[PDB]
C-alpha cells in the first residue's frame, strides 16, 4: 500500500494551503498529519480526518473520502512553512507514512537556478579520481530534480546529490557530484548536469577535450 | 509534562552491534504504543516497527524484520532498538514516538516525538581531506572541492573571511566508502580573475588539519 | 458513520490495560 503526495507545494501567504495524501479507498480509513521544521522532530497537527491536538490553530483543518485525504491550512502564513506528511494505520503490522510535502510560502518571486558544471581537475586525475561537480544556486522555491546524462543516457551510478540549503539571501542552493574513474572521464565525449526547477530545465555540459 | 528523550548520536562501523533507546516521562508508560521511524537526512519518513510495553507485544515493517529487535523496560520507562549486525545503509535519523491504544480517550496517533538519534555508520576512522581546486573558466564561479574526511566536520573561509560575498560552503554527502565530500563556491567579477588572488581556507580540528588552497583560472 | 470507521480502525490496534485478560 502507497500513499501518495506532492513532493512541493507553494502559496502565497494568507491564501488557502491544500496538501492531498492519495491512497486506494484511504477514505475507509483516519488519515493523520504530521509537520516537521528542518532540524525538529515532527509535529502531529491534525488526527482522525478532521481533528486537532491542543496547541495547533484553528486555521488547520482536514477532511478525507473516497481516494483523497486533504490537509487544508488557512490565511496560511510563513510560520507554516515545512515538510508535511500524511499516514494511516493499514492493516496489523502496517503502518505507513506519505513520501511527504514541502509547503513553501512565498516570500519572494520564482527564481530560475544558476548551474556551473566543473569537470575533474589535473589534480585530481593525479590521485586516480574523477570527480564532475554540478553546482547549483539562487533558486526558489527550494526545490529542483537533479538528472546527470553521459554523452545522452541517463547514468545514476555515481551520483551523489544533497538536499537544498538556503544561502544568505534566502534563496536555495544545492550540489551534485558524478563519481568517474579517468578513464570513463575520457574515453565519452560529453557530460551534462540537467536541473529542473518549476517546469523549467537548466543544463550543462563539459567534455574530456 | 509527556516527553520522550532519546539517547545521544552514535558513529559505528559496519557489523556492529547497537541500541538507543526512548525514555518516557510524564505519563504512564505500559499504556501507549512506541513507535520507531527512519528517517535518512533529506529523505521522508519511514515506519520500523511498534511495542505495546504492557505486555510486550511487538510489530514490524516486513524490510525490517530480521535487521532490528524493540524492547522495553517497565521500571526504567525505556524502549530500546538494537541492530545486531550494523550496516552503512543504516546511517539515518531515528525517531521514537508515542502511539494511543486504541480507545476514544487517547490520540490513536503519534502525538507525542522524541528528538531523534543520528545514527552513522562508517568502516573510516579520523582521516584529513583532500582539497582540490574547482577553477574558474560578467561573473565567474569557483570553488574547492573537500574531499574523503572523517569524521565532521570541517569549515572553509575565502582569503581567510576576507572573500565572503557570493561565498556557499554546501553540506557534506556521505560516500560510499565512509567518508565525507563537500564543496565551497564563492562568485566573483571575472575581470579580476587576472590580477585577485583567491584561496580557500579548510579546516578539519578532528584531524588537526588545516588546508590553504589557491583557485586558479586554467590555460 | 463516522464512529463505525473509528471502531474498524482501531481494531487494529486496540490493546486492554486490564490484566490479565478476562
Amino acid at each position: 500500500y502507497e500513499l501518495t503526495q506532492p513532493p512541493s507545494v507553494s502559496v502565497a501567504p494568507g491564501t488557502t494551503a491544500t496538501i492531498t495524501c492519495g491512497g486506494v479507498d484511504i477514505g475507509s480509513t483516519l488519515v493523520h498529519w504530521y509537520q516537521q521544521r528542518p532540524g525538529q522532530a515532527p509535529l502531529l497537527v491534525i488526527y482522525d480526518d478532521s481533528d486537532r491536538p491542543s496547541g495547533i490553530p484553528e486555521r488547520f483543518s482536514g477532511s478525507n473520502s473516497g481516494n483523497m485525504a486533504t490537509l487544508t491550512i488557512s490565511r496560511v502564513e510563513a510560520g507554516d512553512e515545512a515538510d508535511y506528511y500524511c499516514q494511516v494505520w493499514h492493516s496489523t503490522s502496517a503502518v505507513i507514512f506519505g513520501g511527504g510535502t514541502k509547503l513553501t510560502v512565498l516570500s519572494q518571486p520564482k527564481a530560475a537556478p544558476s548551474v556551473t558544471l566543473f569537470p575533474p581537475s589535473s589534480e585530481e586525475l593525479q590521485a586516480n579520481k574523477a570527480t564532475l561537480v554540478c553546482l547549483i544556486s539562487d533558486f526558489y522555491p527550494g526545490a529542483v530534480t537533479v538528472a546527470w546524462k553521459a554523452d545522452s543516457s541517463p547514468v545514476k551510478a555515481g551520483v551523489e546529490t544533497t538536499t537544498p540549503s538556503k544561502q544568505s539571501n534566502n534563496k536555495y542552493a544545492a550540489s551534485s557530484y558524478l563519481s568517474l574513474t579517468p578513464e570513463q572521464w575520457k574515453s565519452h565525449r560529453s557530460y551534462s548536469c540537467q536541473v529542473t526547477h518549476e517546469g523549467s530545465t537548466v543544463e550543462k555540459t563539459v567534455a574530456p577535450t | 509534562e509527556v516527553q520522550l528523550v532519546q539517547s545521544g548520536a552514535e558513529v559505528k562501523k559496519p557489523g556492529e552491534s547497537l541500541k538507543i533507546s526512548c525514555k518516557g516521562s510524564g505519563y504512564r508508560f505500559p499504556s501507549s504504543w512506541i513507535g520507531w521511524v527512519r528517517q535518512v537526512p533529506g529523505k521522508g519518513l519511514e515506519w520500523m516497527g511498534i511495542i505495546y510495553p504492557g505486555d510486550g507485544e511487538t510489530r514490524y515493517r516486513a524490510s525490517f524484520q530480521g535487521q532490528v529487535t524493540i524492547s522495553a523496560d517497565q521500571s526504567s520507562n525505556t524502549a530500546y532498538l538494537q541492530w545486531s549486525s550494523l550496516k552503512a545503509s543504516d546511517t539515518a535519523m531515528y525517531y521514537c514516538a508515542r502511539h494511543g491504544r486504541g480507545v476514544r480517550e487517547v490520540i490513536n496517533a503519534f502525538d507525542i516525538w522524541g528528538q531523534g538519534t543520528m545514527v552513522t555508520v562508517s568502516s573510516a576512522s579520523t582521516k584529513g581531506p583532500s582539497v582540490f581546486p574547482l577553477a574558474p573558466s560578467g561573473t565567474a564561479a569557483l570553488g574547492c572541492l573537500v574531499k574523503d574526511y572523517f569524521p565532521e566536520p570541517v569549515t572553509v573561509s575565502w582569503n581567510s573571511g576576507a572573500l565572503t560575498s557570493g561565498v556557499h560552503t554546501f553540506p557534506a554527502v556521505l560516500q560510499s566508502s565512509g567518508l565525507y565530500s563537500l564543496s565551497s563556491v564563492v562568485t566573483v567579477p571575472s575581470s579580476s580573475l587576472g590580477t585577485q588572488t583567491y584561496i580557500c581556507n579548510v579546516n578539519h580540528k578532528p584531524s588537526n588539519t588545516k588546508v590553504d588552497k589557491k583557485v586558479e583560472p586554467k590555460s | 458513520e463516522i464512529r463505525d470507521k473509528k471502531q474498524e480502525v482501531r481494531a487494529l490496534f486496540y490493546r486492554s490495560d486490564i490484566v490479565p485478560l478476562k
